[PDB]
């Protein structure tokens, strides 16, 4: 109640202010729906902590362990090795140095399908392309040959830096990025 | 048709709240239009808030049953139970058990076909801090003015009371709010979309300056309940009623504050750039009718709010879009 | 004891304070210094905790697409015309559908599949994850994104996930797979 209150305040002084909100109870976003200048198209958000707990355990019941996968992936953390940890522990630890990164495919991308575009990201890049923005817009997650790379799509990546992705941005075929260890990768098709 | 023991009210004998209770079916197959929606917000426990106080006027004898709103209660059923008391009198009241905030008890209600929504609350004048004390109040407003009637929205007729004067801020949009000006400077005031009890202050002085002008107030606000109406409920009976005699009946001519727009009929010459005062006297003289303010559209262009003027100058422009408050007999 | 055990019933548990995550399970070597994520039961996939949700506030700002994409994720395909008709009060109104709204039951999902047996077996004896990523999405479609693999590899069955290994990365016959796929 006390949140709702203060996002009307702010859509009240200004109704075009992106707001984010955090909320515990599912049942409450129903209100912050119905106020007349909350819009999800523009940016307006609410992080239901209450859906989100509920649906990563779901997840969980169909995949055993998403919700560490996954729940991994949406908070920022570097690997940083200690020499007491076991295999086990410096195995998990590297996996929790990933994060998801958006970021746009370099024109060395156009018309290939996803599954080339993937197997590139993967094997020459060391990225795991994972969904792409297409072209008004929509998010399609692990789309099949019928998609297309189009000039400008935004991928979706996992990686362990923004560092790292900017490489698909980068990312110049045989007219530059012609050579095999990533961290050349730097700049333009010139 | 039956009236209260003093003529001054429609009146309905006794009945169970479930003769009046309805599910969204029935409500939703009764072609309401055109009636008044009091959206209340109770829990079982909250004092009673008087809502005879509110359906009593609706119910002045000076009326044909024709051209009496129906009215529909939403609100909290335990509640409604124990408020029903006082209410099992009046003809036409209807009851949708359910809060307000879902948005299909108001579809079933027709809330963009009614007359006025009236938003209402009795819960706890400090369950907590005062941003939190209108918040169903406020959510209830803005709910309605979102919705949409595709067979609109914004334009649903709506009047809340606050418990927090401060809090008339959010409850309108395109409006410039400042937390220094006084109530009745806001535009949702200057609209009768809002109002709140601090308003009602001074009436005590002016029960000690003049004590019959808090007489004349109350018999057009009540719609004409008098001292011996008064006298009645306090013998505790409940309100007494059944058909009456031509001698009591004959106070069903009451003066009333109606309303009356320039668009058409008679008075739509004014309309085309006449003067108040032009106005005032011929409708004093052809018609009786007593012109005491206008009901103005802020935007003179866009958006519905209008806003009251009372008592222009003689000589103040009218507009044909304006409505004129009028003190009437028929 | 389930004598026709007892430990292997798969289990996740939503806790309240994360730091009674180490009264959780035994053989263990709990540390109170530890923050959650480092945790042998949330390394497992055993406990959760809204605190891990925390950091989804700043990706919101930094990327709302990215939150959609795990919202249609976790959801298993909630979009806001869902969260519309919610917001009505009705509840949630169905029936039979056309073929048209009907076609939208193709949706990509994250399934989990087994080196031990089938196809993919061929890389559970000594390939490279690199190997089997390559080779399922060519051949299935399926876009491989971890592991899930046995924390005693040798007695227990608690098993620790492993978010996108490295391309020469080992794979064990008793590993399990993180896979995106349509079917
Ligand atoms: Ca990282
Ligand atoms: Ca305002
Ligand atoms: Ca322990």
């Amino acid at each position: 109640a006390a949140n709702i209150m203060r996002v009307i305040s702010i859509k009240n002084y200004h109704s075009d202010i992106k707001v984010i909100v955090q909320l515990l109870q599912y049942h409450n976003k129903a209100y912050l729906l119905n106020i007349p200048s909350w819009d999800w198209k523009r940016g307006d958000d609410a992080v239901c902590v209450a859906e989100l707990k509920l649906g990563f355990i779901a997840q969980s019941c169909l995949a055993p362990g998403f919700s560490t996968l996954m729940a991994n992936l949406f908070t920022m953390r570097s690997y940083k090795p200690t020499p007491e940890m076991s295999q086990w522990q410096t195995d998990y630890m590297r996996g929790t140095g990933m994060e998801m990164y958006t970021e746009y495919l370099s024109s060395a991308f156009n018309a290939l399908t996803f599954p080339e575009a993937a197997e590139l990201c993967f094997s020459k890049l060391k990225l795991l392309l994972l969904a792409i923005e297409v072209r008004e817009s929509t998010l399609a997650i692990n789309p099949g040959p019928k998609v297309k790379i189009e000039n400008a799509t935004q991928g979706f990546f996992i990686a362990e830096s923004a560092e790292e992705v900017k490489r698909a941005f980068y990312y110049c075929k045989n007219c530059h990025a012609n050579v095999s260890d990533v961290r050349q990768i730097k700049k333009c098709k010139c | 048709r039956k009236f209260d023991s003093t003529g001054m009210f429609h009146w309905c004998p006794d009945r169970p709240l479930n003769d009046c209770l309805q599910d969204r079916s029935q409500a939703s197959a009764s072609g309401l239009r055109n009636h008044v929606v009091v959206c209340l917000f109770a829990d079982a426990a909250s004092p009673l808030i008087g809502l005879r106080n509110l359906v009593m006027p609706l119910r002045a004898s000076n009326f044909h049953y024709h051209e009496l709103k129906p009215t529909i209660i939403v609100g909290n059923l335990d509640y409604l139970h124990r408020e029903w008391k006082t209410l099992q009198n009046f003809p036409k009241l209807s009851i949708l058990p359910g809060s307000p905030l879902n948005r299909a008890n108001l579809r079933a209600v027709n809330i963009n076909l009614c007359d006025m929504c009236v938003i209402v609350s009795a819960k706890d004048r400090n369950m907590e801090d005062p941003n939190l004390v209108d918040k169903e109040a406020i959510l209830c407003s803005l709910n309605i003015k979102a919705m949409t009637f595709d067979d609109a929205g914004a334009n649903v007729p709506l009047i809340t009371e606050l418990a927090n004067d401060s809090n008339v801020q959010f409850l309108d949009q395109d409006d410039d709010d400042d937390p220094d000006t006084e109530l009745y400077m806001t535009q949702p005031f200057a609209c009768g979309t809002a109002f709140a009890v601090s308003v009602l202050d001074s009436l005590m002085s002016t029960s000690y300056f003049n004590d019959n002008a808090l007489t004349l107030i109350r018999t057009l606000i009540t719609g004409g309940a008098t001292p011996e109406l008064e006298q009645i409920l306090a013998e505790g009976a409940g309100m007494r009623g059944g058909y009456c005699s031509p001698a009591v009946l004959a106070n069903r001519d009451r003066c009333r504050v109606a309303q009356i727009s320039l668009f058409d009929g008679p008075l739509a010459q004014f309309g085309q750039g006449g003067h108040y005062g032009e106005l005032f006297v011929y409708a004093l003289r052809h018609f009786g009718i007593l012109c005491i303010g206008l009901y103005r559209f802020r935007d003179t262009n866009p958006s519905s709010k209008r806003y009251v003027i009372t008592n222009p100058p003689e000589d103040f422009p009218l507009l044909p879009t304006d409505q004129v408050y009028v003190l009437t007999y028929k």
